[PDB]
RNA sequence: AAACUCCAUAUAUAUAAUUUUAAUUAUAUAUAAUUUUAUAUUAUUUAUUAAUAUAAAGAAAGGAAUUAAGACAAAUCAUAAU
């Protein structure tokens, strides 16, 4: 779920870095974000299952 | 519904006008009817269902799975025969073929002569009447390939009328001698 | 191409026979009742009826031991009732288990009997013991009433262990 | 939502009391026959004497 | 009229389309005591112009059988056939259970139009039970045409806070229960399948229902107020189960963004009709 | 123009029709399996088809997941190992849940489908009975007798012309409707 | 509300198109001439969309439609009953119990029961006349009430046409075997069936005249009844028979016009639903329709126009046409030389295309045979051995 | 041999009265790709040509089943049948 405001993430109801220890995962959630430099533009909520942390 | 009592019984047999009935009753008018595209129910085509047809309904008295017949009721007791014939014209001939017949099968100078009519107009009557067949040698042939030997029929053939015209044929075939002097034949017809 | 269409409405009568066999309705357990009667007694149902037109082939195999090895012997081929006069069988132990529901609970043993086998205490008190906890663990075993006793009394310690036929 | 809230806060005072049946009748045919009944695609399923038509 | 076939001596005026189809009758029912019958073979003579075959080789046919045909021709069956060149006259037998799948969903279609309507006349209208008076709930499992074991079980499955408990009694309740209720769905649930038939698996529940209920509502000697209530199993349960709670934060919605419906006149000066 | 068709014959055209829910309890559930969903859901078709002539609302197909057995073994008699092969054997299930019927209703529904059930599929059914907390279990000749009488007045007779009967059903009104299995209750 | 005064509004915009402050625009009629043909334009344009919508969502062919044409709608189903074997058939036995060891007993019961069918063919009149019935393999369907076994079987030799109707008079040998099958009464073999699956049971003899027609009577009349034929050497009238037992047929031209033929049909359909959908409509107003989530044209006659049971369910029909046969003899047929010897008899082709150039797609049963092939071997006894004929056949 | 096929891919449509919730799902049907173009450069059967360059548009990239004829008197009479 992706409504446009500040640069908050949360991902499956707890913070970016609880969810995932692995920098690399932070990355490449962010990647869209940085390549269209709306890293501060959009809060996501995001909601996952299945697979391990890379997948998610 | 459509129709209430309009000619329905000119139309539909009384035994079912009940059913119709009913269904009028139940069944509300401007129902939001949609088709459905996961699975099929109706035929492709359009029918009424008020007719069993042969060929294309169970034939009553015989027993089959969805019957509803008791094991005292089936009213089919002869075998020597096919149930349920094809419908229509009872024969289902691709577009230009024919039904087999005896086709001179008596004799393979008239198929020589039909084969050599169709490729190059000669008179079918002349090479089916007034030409003598004969012979000459008919032997194996051996050819040694990678898998073995190879057998192969070969045949020669004089076709003369007995009156000037003469001619000689050779034919190789793989299978059958027969096939062999049908080709020394046909060949012996085209070099006459 | 044209060929009349009978028509028959679907009856509950007809219908009948094909009701669940298991229903939460006294009414569905009565009729399930009678048709587990008449599959007991060898009704024709599954198969046509018998009627007296052939004398010498009226066989049937619904034998006491169809589809057992134990006895020992091939297909026993028996003459079959007719229709009529075929006597029809109506437990009322079957009754009370399909339609009402009672059940026997194996009735338990007190104190008394094991004192009167023993004169001990610590005996008679585990006795009493084995005795609830074979009760409480041979009621989910699929058995018949009279052996289920058998076998209760036994592992008790009431009947000796010869009557279980070693 | 900020147009068609002021044109609909009209039709009370549009109405007055002047004779419309006849009119709105018309109108209603014509929406019926032009409007409803257009043919998109019809039907069940000469000399050339000038030249450079097209042009 | 089915019988007629069993009585051989009203075949007496009927078409001989008709006395065949009779004899043959009395030939397929009756196949292993069949016995020759002077009234058959009399109705039977009369089929001779209907099917063109001599009244002395009729006779003769059904004092012998097929040993009369073979006499009636010479040699048996020579020319072989088998391996006839095809004639176009008949279907495959892949094609033929292609028609019969025809043939069973035509069944069927005509089965839903005519046959289906005719059991609307025992549609009833629903009454349904008091939820308030019918609290518990009974469930069955049936196999149809089969013997599986499971068609025994029964289940009872009701809701605490609607059982009539005082919170003592209800209290005393749970805690009897045991694993056997879930305080976050507040619903008792026990099945038994240990009778062979479920009218006792039923009234073995009942009982026990009753037992417990006349357990709980005695609070003179033990009311249970000192011990609290075990979720142990639940929370084991709860470990079992991926759960999905979240929910999207509040303050980060904004309808403000939300996409506005356009004005187009077409539908305002269509929809007046 | 032509030869009317009725709303009857003209519904086997379309989807099957449903009944909307009006109250919401679920009196029953029928889950179909087989290794052919072709027949599964045809046969599940016909089921919401004949639920709205009958007045049960039936929610509709759905899919549950389907089951997938595996086994692998060697291609040849004797030894050959590195060579195997694998067998399948997919179950497919649907679902079908009868909300807000009558007992009897339902009864001749799953009655009907059994009389006209194709090759290859099975029912399980899940009935649901709402009761009181405590009943009472001892009535035995007023029960039977109001018993009886509602299988009389289920299972009557009214047109003889049409209409089917089975000897099963008939023997067993016969027996359940005479004096002594009136006796046979208490006959102790 | 009502355009009264929407029309109103739209003369203002009118006015503001020429410019924002002037009385009006160009005007031939006073906007009349041709602003109502545009404002009837994108009438009619929001009728093509809704009008598209409503065909679309009500649309249900036939497979078979070449991509090549341009008539041809977007739908399309293979699984018409006419068209594809239902995987029910794969397999012999045509059940499922939620009890396994149920399920394993029924396929024992099958297994045996078939050969006990088998068995049960074999007939002798007077001791020099040994008539053998071939017969398929049993189809065992297991519904929820009853068991039905099918089968197809063909005499060895059915009475001589040129034979007058003295037939009518005595029952056959075969007959005799297929009225106690289910026809007697209380000793029908369904009645001793019934006890092993505790269900109603029913067999079906259907008939074949041809023995090329069916994979495994072919390959059983050729095993049981040709020995002498080819046990010292393949005769070469036999094999001549063997070899021209069906013509040579155009598989292409086949194939293409079914192709035809189905386009055919689906084009008329998709006409009759524009005529529908132009043609009528007119007393009925617009909007009724609902295109929301109702999609009723009108009449299902005027929907099936032209398409009855006389001329649609033959000409979909598939698996007709036998357009290609191999025989395989394998073993130990000749006295000299006593080794293995293989002969092969190959005849016609073995590939569908009616799958190649149309949207019908093929489905391998039990996922290593072709639809269109049916396949039997079938293995015997001489003096020398065991030797097996291994017939397949592809159907078109 | 390729295609057709099955597991996977995307989209849609239909079922579930979202308390068999996994709707982030299940499986029935259809569509899609054995990818299209646009200018570049070498060339060259001349443009009708390929190998690349890669602006663009696309979600689009895999896996397994199928291993012919002949042979090695290859293994199997201990899967069973002979
Ligand atoms: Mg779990
Ligand atoms: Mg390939
Ligand atoms: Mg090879
Ligand atoms: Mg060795
Ligand atoms: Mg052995």
């Amino acid at each position: 779920f992706v409504v446009r405001g500040t640069g908050e993430i949360l991902v499956n109801g707890r913070q970016l870095n609880d969810y995932f220890l692995k920098m690399k995962d932070r990355e490449s959630i962010m990647y869209p974000l940085q390549v269209i430099e709306s890293v501060g533009k959009y809060n996501i909520f995001a909601t996952t299952s299945g697979g391990g942390p890379t997948g998610q | 519904q459509h129709y209430d009592e309009s000619l329905l019984s000119r139309y539909y047999p009384e035994s079912l006008l009940k059913s119709i009935k009913l269904a009028q009753q139940t069944i509300p008018e401007d129902t939001k009817f949609r088709v459905s595209r996961n699975v099929e129910f109706a035929p492709p085509y359009l029918d009424d269902f008020t007719k069993i047809h042969p060929f294309w309904d169970y034939k009553p008295g015989m027993p089959h799975l969805h019957a509803q017949e008791e094991n005292n009721n089936f009213s089919i007791f002869r075998w020597d025969q096919v149930q349920q014939p094809l419908p229509g014209e009872g024969n289902i001939l691709p577009p230009g073929v024919s039904l087999p017949n005896d086709g001179g099968r008596k004799s393979k100078s008239a198929d020589v002569a039909a084969g050599l009519h169709k490729q190059t107009g000669v008179d079918p009557d002349y090479i089916t009447r007034k030409l003598t067949m004969k012979p000459l040698v008919m032997k194996r042939v051996s050819n040694q390939t990678g898998k073995g030997k190879i057998a192969s029929f070969y045949a020669l053939v004089v076709v003369g009328d007995k009156n000037g015209m003469v001619g000689l044929g050779e034919g190789k075939s793989r299978e059958e001698m027969s096939k062999a002097i049908f080709k020394a034949h046909w060949d012996a017809v085209r070099n006459l | 191409v044209s060929s009349e269409y009978v028509l028959e409405e679907p009856t509950p009568l007809s219908l009948l026979e094909y009701t669940p066999q298991v229903f939460p309705t006294k009414e569905s357990r009565l009729v399930n009742f009678t048709l587990d009667s008449l599959k007991k007694s060898n009704y024709p149902i599954y198969r046509s009826p018998n009627l007296g037109i052939l004398k010498v082939h009226d066989f049937t195999l619904n034998t006491p031991n169809f589809g057992k090895y134990t006895p020992g012997s091939s297909l026993i081929f028996a003459k079959e009732p007719q229709l009529q006069n075929l006597l029809i069988e109506e437990d009322p132990e079957d009754f009370h288990r399909q339609v009402t529901g009672e059940y026997q609970l194996l009735k338990p043993y007190v104190k008394k009997d094991f004192e009167k086998l023993t004169k001990s205490k610590d005996t008679v008190s585990k006795l009493v013991q084995n005795s609830q906890v074979v009760r409480l663990s041979l009621q989910s075993v699929v058995m018949g009433s009279e052996e289920k006793k058998l076998v209760y009394d036994v592992c008790s310690g009431m009947k000796p262990i010869s009557e279980l036929q070693q | 939502d900020e147009i068609l809230p002021e044109l609909k806060k009209s039709l009370e005072q549009d109405k007055l009391s002047d004779k419309e049946q006849q009119l709105e009748a018309e109108l209603s045919d014509f929406f019926r026959n032009y409007a409803l009944l257009n043919k998109l695609f019809d039907s069940k399923t000469a000399t050339p004497t000038k030249p450079y038509p097209n042009l | 009229s089915a019988d007629l076939y069993m009585h051989p001596e009203k075949w007496k005026g009927l078409p001989p389309q008709r006395i065949l189809e009779l004899y043959w009758e009395r030939m397929a029912r009756l196949g292993s005591e069949y016995k020759p019958n002077k009234d058959e073979l009399n109705a039977l003579l009369t089929t001779s112009e209907y099917s063109n075959v001599p009244v002395n080789d009729i006779k003769k046919l059904y004092h012998r059988g097929e040993q009369g045909a073979i006499d009636i021709k010479g040699g048996n069956v020579n020319r072989d056939n088998s391996l006839r060149p095809f004639m176009f006259d008949e279907l495959p037998s892949q094609a033929q259970e292609l028609v019969a799948q025809h043939r069973e969903q035509r069944f069927y279609n005509r089965l839903a139009a005519y046959e289906l309507p005719l059991l609307a006349q025992y549609r009833q209208e629903y009454k349904r039970p008091s939820p308030e008076s019918h609290p518990v709930t009974y469930r069955y499992t049936s196999y149809v045409g089969e013997e599986h074991p499971n068609s025994r079980k029964v289940v009872l499955s009701v809701k605490t806070k609607e059982l009539g408990l005082e919170e003592k009694s209800l209290h005393k309740f749970r805690i009897l229960a045991r694993s056997r209720y879930d305080h976050t769905t507040d619903i008792f649930k026990m099945s038994s399948d240990k009778f062979e038939h479920a009218s006792q698996n039923a009234r073995y529940l009942h009982d026990i229902l009753q037992r417990l209920l006349a357990e709980s509502k005695d609070l003179t000697e033990d009311d249970f107020s000192d011990v609290p209530l075990d979720t142990r199993h639940t929370i084991a349960k709860s470990l079992r189960k991926k759960k999905r709670d979240y929910e999207f934060p509040e303050h980060w919605k904004r309808p403000e963004d939300a996409p506005k419906k356009k004005f187009d006149i077409v539908d305002q000066l269509l929809s007046t009709l | 123009s032509t030869r009317p068709y009725p709303v009857n014959v003209e519904a086997v055209y379309y989807a099957p029709l449903k009944l909307p829910i009006k109250y919401g309890d679920l009196v029953a559930d029928i889950q179909l399996r087989s290794y052919d969903n072709e027949n599964l859901d045809f046969y599940s078709d016909f089921i919401l088809r004949t639920g709205y002539y009958l007045g049960i609302p039936l929610t509709g197909p759905k899919p549950l997941p389907t089951r997938r057995e595996r086994w692998t073994v060697i291609k040849s008699p004797f030894v050959h190992a590195k060579s195997k092969e694998n067998f399948e054997r997919h179950t497919h299930k649907r679902l079908i849940r009868a909300w807000d019927t009558n007992p009897e209703v339902l009864q001749m529904l799953i009655a009907y489908i059994t009389k006209h059930s194709m090759a290859g599929v099975g029912m399980k059914c899940n009935f649901f009975q709402r009761s009181e907390i405590s009943l009472d279990l001892g009535s035995d000749a007023n029960g039977l007798e109001k018993s009886l009488s509602n299988i009389d007045e289920l299972y009557s007779l009214r047109n003889d012309d049409k209409a089917q009967t089975s000897a099963v059903g008939q023997k067993v009104l016969e027996l359940l409707d005479s004096p002594d299995f009136k006796k046979h209750l208490e006959k102790k | 509300l009502k355009l009264l005064n929407m029309i109103l509004s739209m003369m203002n915009k009118t006015n503001n198109n020429n410019n924002i402050i002037i009385n009006n625009t160009l005007d031939s009629l006073m906007n009349k001439k041709l602003l109502l043909k545009n404002m009837l334009l994108d009438m009619n344009n929001k009728k093509m969309n809704n009008m598209k919508r409503m065909l679309n969502n009500n649309n249900m062919n036939p497979a078979g439609a070449n991509p090549v044409v341009h008539r041809i709608g977007p739908a399309g189903n293979i699984n018409n009953k006419l068209q594809h074997l239902n995987n029910m058939n794969n397999w012999n036995t045509q059940i499922y119990n939620y009890n396994k060891n149920m399920e394993i007993m029924n396929t024992m019961n099958d297994k045996l029961i078939n050969k006990l069918l088998y068995k049960m063919m074999t007939l002798k009149l007077n001791n020099m006349n040994i008539n053998k019935i071939i017969m398929s393999k049993t189809i065992n369907q297991h519904s929820l009430n009853k068991l039905n076994i099918k089968f197809y079987y063909y005499n060895n030799d059915i009475n001589n046409n040129n034979n007058n109707n003295n037939n009518n008079y005595y029952m056959n040998m075969m007959n005799k075997l297929m009225n106690i099958m289910n026809n007697n009464m209380n000793n029908n073999l369904c009645n001793i069936l019934s006890y092993y699956y505790k269900k109603k049971v029913t067999i079906e003899p259907i008939k074949l005249s041809y023995i090329y027609l069916n994979s495994d009577i072919f390959s059983k009349y050729i095993s049981l009844n040709d020995m002498d034929k080819y046990n010292n050497g393949i005769l070469t009238n036999y094999q001549r028979m063997l070899n021209n037992i069906m013509p040579k047929l155009n598989d292409h031209n086949i194939s293409m016009n079914y192709i035809n033929n189905i386009n055919n049909i689906n084009n008329n359909k998709y006409n009759n639903m524009i005529n529908l959908l132009n043609n009528n409509n007119n007393i009925n107003n617009n909007n009724n329709y609902n295109n929301n989530n109702n999609n009723y044209i009108g009449n299902i006659n005027n929907i099936y126009n032209n398409m009855t049971i006389d001329n649609i369910p033959m000409d979909i029909l598939m698996y007709k046409y036998l357009v290609g046969w191999s025989i395989k003899f394998k073993g130990r047929l000749s006295n000299n030389n006593g080794r293995t010897s293989t002969t092969n008899l190959l005849n016609g082709t073995f590939n569908n295309k009616k799958y190649l150039w149309s949207n019908i797609n093929n489905n391998y049963k039990l996922n290593y045979i072709p639809s269109n092939h049916n396949l039997y071997n079938n293995s015997n006894i001489n003096k020398n051995g065991k030797y097996n004929i291994k017939v397949k056949l592809n159907f078109i």
